[PDB]
């Protein structure tokens, strides 16, 4: 049978529109889509269905195979409401991620809700009308899916949980998060073990939580200080003063009284030396009393430092960061800000799941057109977060550098 | 011409309900026209009689002047559910691939040949003033007819498409362009197979005798199956020129700027200043007579292009045609263009050629992906070095697809660079600016390590305006090198961004000074703190 489902009061189905895709991506979606038609997963629809959501194709970890990906961000917000996230997982030692989108194909979708899932495959140069289809079973990427299929999920995970009662399994949309403390060899296998147990009903990258913190701010150490040098330090210090209110700068400012040359080297009094020492000592730890509020939204802001570096901060309330960090590089595409920014977005969303089990609202230092033209060329997750574009201040970065 | 095609289920918006509009009691003069019309119509299948059960009704008319019927369904439209948008984007010449032959079938009264949802069918009721009838096919001008017809059309072609994969069909409006690579006899033959096929499902199309001939005009171009052309347009001449007149000329010349070079409309455009009415007559000036001439010649040269060849690389080259303006062309064989265009001087709050060039590229890449589903290899008037230098010093994320340098002045460069560190032996100015928010009265100025200093009163100003002013002064009154320290993170940003183009008079005056200097180092400090230097100017620009 099929459990009924509805949109929230007053809401109507999405009517977003289809971005154009490259040739390579269209061909692939046709192959993929025909097959699913043969199997009765999807059905061509009429012009009497006015709804629509965008779709595209990605490559995964490394295969030559493509994966269909539908952006239900919108449909999800309009879908009605319906586990209690495991504090453990985060404190674990090694989490591997598995894609279970499949399981949903084995379940019928209440036909009244089906129209809402309509989507369209484009055609090059508009020579052909698009190809329209709507889902007949539970569709990957949708919010309702994981819910409606939990009764079955635990049921199958029932045994393995019992067997290994010290490994944590948390689910998020199409992903399954498994965490243990075993040797990174008998860990990698216990996983596979599941890969097979999981494959008896029918389905088919090592993270490391213990090192995700709120990295400390540092200050420059100098041989000899100059006016420029001091001014700069006062600038940064002043900023930080907002977080740590006990930070002082009366003694450092005193050294600048006058209207001197910018390069003029200045000697540090014993007073300034103290101020520094103290300030340095106040910054050896994150600020006090910062706690996660679940009746608010997670926010993530990112700065570009250059040379392949990017810094970020996840917070709920200004100046009270829950976590901060930096993402760089490891052997890949030598120079493509866009690729890097996408990757960075994925890394951050992941943690926000591991820890809090929800996605953060991004603030991207880039331009809409640039972002929308290319991000898909490098995406890799079954999920997609929310985001907006901005004009990064000057300090902000200088501060985190 | 009734169709054996399954119908599309329809419904009225939720809550809404069928029309029940009265029926005019017009003369029997027109009646007999209707009686007949509707009868053949009836026995043609298109309509059917009814009676007691259909309480819905829409006004029907009979029209004389065509010297030999018009039902109005507006009220039924704002009742019908919404349908899926009909293809709004359409093919562009440069996207097609060459053919041996091309024919265009004319799906005439395609509309009236398609069934109407038996269910929904009732609401299309209308009575002939003293017979009740019902529509059975898609009515002229009814909300869903376009959308529904196009689809039905799509189905009917499905098989045929599968079996003749080397054949290519384009549905548009009431048209079917079909081209191929077969021989002229074979091609003629296939077409006739389509006709019958369509004929098979109740959709009639004229024959090879009553057709339409190549080339075909498509949004400005003339199309042959082997190549395309742009009909040389005409610019009338006369004494009388209304504003309206002049506006139109500008429009035409403007579109041709895309295809033809050296087209200009400035002096011809500076002719609408002040105009009081569209019927007003502006005396054509001289430069506006001279320009109008140069354009006429240039417009006499014919322009020929070619189609797309899937087995060849795509390549775009761009040019700096003056500030904010750019030109581009795309080809596959040197000299043989596919398409070319122009981008009007985007004008912002502050940018530079490197930033601008970046957008042009982006726009072209978006364009390309839609025409060909690919992106060309770029050839640009910029140094690879210039690009690496900007890439690292800029905060926003930025990128350019594979490209290669093409020395071809004017190249696009950076008009000035900021020092990464302060300068030894250069004067040092501390500048400030303050303005009241209730009176908008302000003060700008500076102090230096060389004794000197200046202040300046302002009117109708603001915090960011005066703050920028202080900087201009300093830049203005000094040697070829300088160290400048301001407390406005606002003004820092604008400049840190090495802008070279802007709409603000002041920003430009500054950009100019900046281009001049030999070395410049801009520095920032918190405002209103103790910090020496800053607390001097702080005091002088207050009152
Ligand atoms: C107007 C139009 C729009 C889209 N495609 C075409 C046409 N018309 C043609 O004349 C044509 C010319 C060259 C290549 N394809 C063409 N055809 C395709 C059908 C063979």
């Amino acid at each position: 049978e099929t459990v009924p489902v509805k949109l929230k009061p007053g809401m109507d189905g999405p009517k977003v529109k289809q971005w154009p895709l490259t040739e390579e991506k269209i061909k692939a979606l046709v192959e993929i889509c025909t097959e699913l038609e043969k199997e009765g997963k999807i059905s061509k629809i009429g012009p009497e269905n006015p709804y629509n959501t965008p779709v595209f194709a990605i490559k995964k970890k490394d295969s030559t195979k493509w994966r269909k990906l539908v952006d239900f961000r919108e449909l999800n917000k309009r879908t009605q409401d319906f586990i209690p996230h495991p504090a453990g997982l985060k404190k674990k030692k090694s989490v591997t991620v598995l894609d279970v989108g499949d399981a949903y194909f084995s379940v019928p979708l209440d036909e009244d809700f089906r129209k809402y899932t309509a989507f369209t495959i484009p055609s090059i140069n508009n020579e052909t009308p698009g190809i329209r289809y709507q889902y007949n079973v539970l569709p990957q990427g949708w919010k309702g899916s994981p819910a409606i299929f939990q009764s079955s999920m635990t049921k199958i995970l029932e045994p393995f949980r019992k067997q290994n009662p010290d490994i944590v399994i948390y689910q998020y949309m199409d992903d399954l998060y498994v965490g243990s403390d075993l040797e990174i060899g008998q860990h990698r296998t216990k996983i596979e073990e599941l890969r097979q147990h999981l494959l008896r009903w029918g389905l088919y990258y090592e993270l490391h939580p213990d090192k995700w913190t709120v990295q400390p701010i540092v200050l420059p150490e100098k041989d000899s200080w100059t006016v420029n040098d001091i001014q700069k330090l006062v600038g940064k210090l002043n900023w930080a003063s907002q977080i740590y209110p006990g930070i002082k700068v009366r003694q450092l400012c005193k050294l600048l009284r006058g209207t001197k040359a910018l390069t003029e080297v200045i000697p540090l009094t014993e007073e300034a030396e103290l101020e520094l020492a103290e300030n340095r000592e106040i910054l050896k730890e994150p600020v006090h009393g910062v706690y996660y509020d679940p009746s608010k939204d997670l926010i993530a802001e990112i700065q570009k430092q250059g040379q392949g570096q990017w810094t970020y901060q996840i917070y709920q309330e200004p100046f009270k960061n829950l976590k901060t960090g930096k993402y760089a590089r490891m052997r890949g595409a030598h120079t493509n800000d866009v690729k890097q920014l996408t990757e960075a977005v994925q890394k951050i969303t992941t943690e926000s799941i591991v820890i809090w089990g929800k996605t953060p609202k991004f603030k991207l230092p880039i331009q809409k057109e640039t972002w929308e033209t290319w991000w898909t060329e490098y995406w890799q997750a079954t999920w997609i977060p929310e985001w907006e574009f901005v004009n990064t201040p000057p300090l902000v970065k200088l501060w985190y550098q | 011409p009734i169709s054996p095609i399954e119908t599309v289920p329809v419904k009225l918006k939720p809550g809404m309900d069928g029309p029940k509009v009265k029926q005019w009691p017009l003369t029997e003069e027109k009646i007999k026209a209707l009686v007949e019309i509707c009868t053949e119509l009836e026995k043609e299948g298109k309509i059917s009689k009814i009676g007691p059960e259909n309480p819905y009704n829409t006004p029907v008319f009979a029209i004389k002047k065509s010297t030999k019927k018009l039902v109005d369904f507006r009220e039924l439209n704002k009742r019908t559910q919404d349908f899926w948008e009909v293809q709004l984007g359409i093919p562009h010449p440069a996207g097609l691939k060459k053919k041996k032959s091309v024919t265009v079938l004319d799906v005439g009264d395609a509309y009236f040949s398609v069934p109407l949802d038996e269910d929904f069918r009732k609401y299309t009721a209308f009575t002939i003033p003293s017979i009740r009838y019902q529509y059975n096919v898609l009515p002229q001008g009814w909300k869903g007819s376009p959308a529904i017809f196009q689809s039905s059309m799509t189905k009917i072609l499905e098989p045929f498409r599968k079996q003749n994969p080397d054949i290519v069909i384009y549905q548009y409006m009431d048209d079917l362009y079909v081209g191929s690579d077969l021989e002229i006899g074979q091609h003629r033959t296939k077409i006739e197979e389509l006709r019958q096929h369509l004929l098979r499902w109740g959709l009639y199309t004229p024959d090879k005798k009553h057709q339409k001939e190549p080339p075909f005009l498509w949004m400005g171009y003339e199309l042959h199956p082997d190549k395309w052309t742009v009909q040389p347009i005409v610019l009338p001449e006369k004494d009388s020129w209304t504003v309206n007149d002049i506006q139109k000329l500008v429009g035409k010349l403007n579109w041709a700027s895309q295809i033809y070079p050296g087209i200009k409309v400035r002096q011809l455009c500076k002719l609408l200043r002040g105009t009081k009415a569209l019927t007003e007559v502006i005396p054509l000036t001289e430069e506006a007579e001279l320009e109008l001439a140069e354009n006429r010649e240039i417009l006499k040269e014919p322009v020929h292009g070619v189609y797309y060849d899937p087995s060849k690389d795509l390549i775009a080259e761009i040019q700096k045609q003056g500030q904010g303006q750019w030109t581009y062309q795309i080809y596959q064989e040197p000299f043989k263009n596919l398409k070319t265009g122009k981008y009007a001087r985007m004008r912002g709050a502050h940018t530079n050629d490197v930033k601008q060039l970046t957008e042009a590229v982006q726009k072209i890449t978006t364009e390309s992906i839609v025409i060909w589903g690919k992106t060309p290899k770029f050839k640009l008037p910029i140094q690879k070095e210039t690009w690496e230098t900007w890439w690292t010093e800029y905060w926003q994320a930025t990128w350019i697809p594979e490209w290669e340098f093409v020395n071809t002045p004017p190249l696009v460069k950076l008009w000035y660079q900021l020092e990464k560190e302060p300068i030894v032996g250069a004067e040092t100015f501390y500048v400030d600016g303050a303005a009241n928010r209730e009176t908008k009265l302000g003060k700008a100025g500076y102090v230096t390590n060389r004794g000197r200093q200046k202040v300046v009163t302002l009117t109708d100003t603001t915090n960011q305006k005066t703050e920028l002013q202080a900087i201009y002064l300093a830049l203005q009154d000094s040697g070829l090198e300088v160290n400048i320290v301001t407390d406005s993170q606002y003004a820092l940003g604008i400049i840190q961004a090495q802008p070279d183009q802007s709409e603000s008079e002041l920003v430009n005056q500054i950009i100019e000074q900046l281009i001049k200097k030999e070395k410049v180092y801009l520095a920032w400090v918190p405002a209103h703190k103790g910090i020496g230097g800053n607390e001097q100017v702080d005091k002088l620009v207050s009152a």
